[PDB]
C-alpha cells in the first residue's frame, strides 16, 4: 500500500 | 532471501502553471505492479500485475485517495518552490519521492527509506534510524525545521515498519510465483572483428530475473578490466532483463579470454569462452 | 539539475529474420522527464509504439522503455530517434542485431 | 445518487424474408457491459466490461437463452408486420426494444421502462403505473388488446421491480470502481471571429463521466438563450464523453457572456469567461 | 440481467 | 421512417502533431440502422477501422462511433465518409484540429 | 456426451546440434487451451482459453516444470537417434508425442493414449490395455525393452486414469459455457456451371462446433458417391469450423441430387437441395 | 518421412465487398514442420500475418492456419504463397470466394 | 494437466 501520512514541504 | 518494495512519485510542473503531470509506480523486488497517471482519463490507481488484480475495491479506493493527496500536496510545493527560487514562469520543474521498506527471509523489517528531490537534486531524506532528517540547503532546511517540530518522522516510521512491511508480505505471498522466482540467464558469446589485428568478444546474458548479474572478463587466470565495456542492465519487456559485456582482444588470442557470469538464479557461476 | 539521456536500442529476443520479435528503445539516465522517443522503420516513425510507466533510479534519473512488435528482415533498418531538452538535436541510434 | 440499467434490442429484417440481424446491448448508466450479435457467429452473450466477466457460466447461458428467445420473437413479428402493412418483400424494416429500471440512493425501485418501435415510430409502451399500455394505431392496437387480455404487464412489472433492480445492485457493487465514478469535466473556452461585428465563444468540456452535463450561457446576470448552440454529447472512446456549447456575441463584449458548467463530478457549478 | 418473459406482438 | 445522420469527426485528445492519438467519427440521429462509415487518410479508406456496438436513444435514432488510432501530422488530411439511404451521395466531413 | 483431453508435443531438432524448437499444445475436444513455444520465448505456460486463466499461479509452474522436463528429455533423445541412424548433423529431425484420456457422459475413464513418433514414422505406442508397448524396428525396440523392464507402463497408466481424467472433468465444468457447447452448422448450396452439359453443386457448412460433421450426397434416394469431392474440415479462427462438399451433376438434373448434413448440434439430419 | 502440404485458402465469413473479414490459409498434411506461408495482397506479402500454434493429426502430419484481417473488394486479388522442403517451387493458391 | 512421468527413450 501507498503512504497514508501526507507531509507538506515548505 | 531478502525483498524490497519501492514506490516512485513524480510531479512535473508545467510551463503555463497548469496542472502538473503526476506519475506514480510501485515495484516489489524489481517488479512493477501498480501505476497512476494524472494524464490518463481513468484518474484511478491501475494494476500492472496479475496477482495484484485480486484486491478488493476498498483497496483501490484507499490507494487512489492517498496517491491523489500526495499529488495535490506536491502541486502546492511546486508553486512554492517556484516562488522561493525565483524560477521562470515559463519553466517546468520536478518533485520526486522515493519510499519503501526491506524485509528479510523471515519477513521482518530491515531498512526503511524516505527521500525527496527537487529538479534532480536531493531535497530532504529520512535517515536509517527513522527519527532524524538529512536536508539540503535553502528550502530543504525549512522543510526539515517544519517536519522536526511537527514530529513528522514518527508517523513516517509507523508506515515503513507497519503498513509497508505488512503489504510487502502479502504481495510476496500472492505473487510468490513471480516475485520469489529466479530465472537464470541464457548466456552465449559472439565475435565481432574490428580490423585484421583486433576483434571484439561480446558476452551476452538474456532473460534473467532478478536484474542482479555480474559480468566479468578474465585474460588467462587474471582479471581483465582494460579495454572492456559494460552496458547498463536493460529490461526486455516480459519481466526479465538483459546485459552484455565486451572486450577488445588481439586477433588469435580469443580463447585466452573467459567470460564469467554470476546470477542469483544460477547454481554455480558460469564461464563462457571461444570465438 | 539536467542529465542527458542514455539510449540503448535492441530486440527483446535474438534477431531472426522473418520471425516476430520486439524492438526496444531504453532511454535512461536523464532529467527532467520530458522526453520524446520515436521508433523509426527505414526513417518512418512507427504507429503502435508503446512505452512503459515513468520511473527513476536512486540517482533520481528517469528511465523509460519504448517498445513495439516488429519482424526483423535483412533490408529494413530500424532506429530510435530521441529528443531532449539537453540535446540540441535528436539523437539517432540505429538498431544493430549484434 | 441514482442509477439506471438499460437494454437495447434491435432487429432489422433482411430483403427476401431471410434471417434478420439481431444486435443487443446492455448499459449500466452510460457504460456498456454486454453485447449480442448474430453475425459474429458467437451465439452467446459477450461481456464488454471487466467486472461483468466474473459471472458464472449459468449466468451467460441464461442470458443467452432469453436474448435468443426475444430475437426469434422479434423475427416472427418482423415477418408478421410485413404482411399486415403489405410491405415489399425486398425492403428492410426495424423493430427496437428499450427496457430498464431506475434505482435511487437506497437501491430501491424508482421507474420502469418497456417500449417498442417499428420503423422508427413508436409501437406500444408500458405506462409509468406499469399496469397499462399505450399503443399506436393499427397493428399496435392488436398487440395492446392481445397483451391486455393476457395480463402481460403483470410479468413485465415483476421483472422491472425485481430481477432488474437486484442485478443492477449487484453490477453497481461489483463494478463500483468504474460505475460509481464521477469524472469531472476539463473546461476551456475558445474564440472564433465571424465578422467585424460578431464573434463566437465556444465553451468546451472534455473527459467527463457520466455524460449528463448542462452547459448554459449567461449575458451579465441574466440567462442567455438567443444565438446559442450546443452540440450532442459525443463519446471519446475511453469511457468519457465530450460536449461544447457556443454563442454568437458582439465584438468587444465577449467578457459580458459567461459559460456555466454543471456536472455530477463537480463540487460547485463552474463559471468561465473570456480572457 | 435481461428480460425473461418474452412477449409476442400481433 | 427515415432520418438523416449527424456526423462529428474529432480526436480523442487535443491534436498534437507527431503524437499518437485516436480519430473518432460519431454518426448519430439516423434511421434505419444500415449505415456505411469509412475513415479516410488523405482520401484513402483506412484499414483497421473499428466501430462500437449498435445502439439508439429514446427517440429510436441509432448512434455509432467509428474509431482508429492515428498520428496527426501537418500534410495529412483526415476525413470521414458516410453514406446512408437518406443521403443521395456520400457526405464528406473533414477533420478539423479546432473541432 | 463424451469428451477427450489430448496434448501434442513436438521437438524439431535444429541443424548444428543447437537447441531444438519445442512446441506443446493442449486440446479439450476441439478447443485449444494451453501452449508453450520455445521459439516464441514463452518462458512459462501460456493460456489460450478464457476458462483456463482462472487457474492459480502454482498450477502454471507445475505445468511448465513438467513440460520443460519433457522438452529437455526429447532434446537428448534427438541427438541420440541422430547418432543411432547416422543422420547428418546439418539436418533437422522431429520427435512428436501424443497422450490423452477419454471420458464418457458419466465422467469416467474410457480410453487412454500415449504414442511417440520420429521423423513422421511411428516409434513406440502404448496399447489400449495400458500395460504393453507396441514398437517399430531398431531403435524403438530398445525403448520398448527399457520401458518394459522399468515398468514404465504403470506410471503412464496412473496418469491417464488419474490426473488426466480428474483435470478433464475440472476443465469441462470451468469451461462448460464453451467446451460443452454445440454450435449447429449454417448450411447452404451453390451452383457453379462447368460446361453446357455439366455443373457442380457445392454444399456448404460453416460455423459449427465440434468439427465432427458428415456431408453426404444422394442422387434421388440412393447414395451418390461418384464425381464427388470432399475437403478437409478447416477451422475459421473463431472457435468454429468449416467444411463443404461438391458433386459434378449433369445440366438439368441439379434438383435430383440431395446434400445430407449430420452434426452433433443438429436435432435432425438436414436435407439440402437446389432451388 | 516427407509429405507435401495441402493448401486451403478461404475467408472466415461469406465474402462481402467493403466489409472487414479474415483471410485464412490452412496448410495441413505436411512433414517436417519447417514451412513458409505468406499471405499475398495483389502479390505483395502482407505485414501483420499471424499463425496458430503448431499441432499435428493422428498421422503425425502438422497443420497450421495463417490468418490476417483483410477487407475483400472487387479488384483486389488475394492469394497464399506456401514453400516447403517437398515443394521445389513455391505453390500459389489464389483465394476464390467460391473455393 | 500435463504428463508428470517423463520417460527417456534410448
Amino acid at each position: 500500500s501507498v503512504l497514508n501520512d501526507i507531509l507538506s514541504r515548505l | 532471501g531478502s525483498h524490497s518494495m519501492r514506490y516512485f512519485y513524480t510531479s512535473v510542473s508545467r510551463p503555463g502553471r497548469g496542472e502538473p503531470r503526476f506519475i506514480a509506480v510501485g515495484y516489489v523486488d524489481d517488479t512493477q505492479f501498480v501505476r497512476f497517471d494524472s494524464d490518463a482519463a481513468s484518474q484511478r490507481m491501475e494494476p500492472r500485475a496479475p496477482w495484484i488484480e485480486q484486491e478488493g475495491p476498498e483497496y483501490w479506493d484507499q490507494e487512489t485517495r492517498n496517491v491523489k493527496a500526495q499529488s495535490q500536496t506536491d502541486r502546492v510545493d511546486l508553486g512554492t518552490l517556484r516562488g522561493y527560487y525565483n524560477q521562470s514562469e515559463d519553466g517546468s520543474h520536478t518533485i520526486q519521492i522515493m519510499y519503501g521498506c526491506d524485509v528479510g527471509p523471515d519477513g521482518r523489517f530491515l531498512r526503511g527509506y524516505r527521500q525527496d528531490a527537487y529538479d534532480g537534486k536531493d531535497y530532504i531524506a529520512l535517515n536509517e534510524d527513522l527519527r532524524s532528517w538529512t536536508a539540503a540547503d535553502m528550502a530543504a532546511q525549512i522543510t526539515k525545521r517544519k517536519w522536526e517540530a511537527a514530529h513528522a518522522a514518527e508517523q513516517q516510521r509507523a508506515y515503513l515498519e507497519g503498513r509497508c512491511v505488512e503489504w510487502l508480505r502479502r504481495y510476496l505471498e500472492n505473487g510468490k510465483e513471480t516475485l520469489q522466482r529466479t530465472d537464470p540467464p541464457k548466456t552465449h558469446m559472439t565475435h565481432h572483428p574490428i580490423s585484421d589485428h583486433e576483434a571484439t568478444l561480446r558476452c551476452w546474458a538474456l532473460g534473467f530475473y532478478p536484474a542482479e548479474i555480474t559480468l566479468t572478463w578474465q585474460r588467462d587466470g587474471e582479471d581483465q578490466t582494460q579495454d572492456t565495456e559494460l552496458v547498463e542492465t536493460r529490461p526486455a519487456g516480459d519481466g526479465t532483463f538483459q546485459k552484455w559485456a565486451a572486450v577488445v582482444v588481439p586477433s588469435g588470442e580469443e580463447q585466452r579470454y573467459t567470460c564469467h557470469v554470476q546470477h542469483e538464479g544460477l547454481p554455480k557461476p558460469l564461464t563462457l569462452r571461444w570465438e | 539539475i539536467q542529465r542527458t539521456p542514455k539510449i540503448q536500442v535492441y530486440s527483446r529476443h535474438p534477431a531472426e529474420n522473418g520471425k516476430s520479435n520486439f524492438l526496444n528503445c531504453y532511454v535512461s539516465g536523464f532529467h527532467p522527464s520530458d522526453i520524446e522517443v520515436d521508433l523509426l522503420k527505414n526513417g518512418e516513425r512507427i504507429e503502435k509504439v508503446e512505452h512503459s510507466d515513468l520511473s527513476f533510479s536512486k540517482d533520481w534519473s528517469f528511465y523509460l522503455l519504448y517498445y513495439t512488435e516488429f519482424t526483423p528482415t535483412e533490408k529494413d533498418e530500424y532506429a530510435c530517434r530521441v529528443n531532449h531538452v539537453t540535446l540540441s538535436q535528436p539523437k539517432i541510434v540505429k538498431w544493430d542485431r549484434d
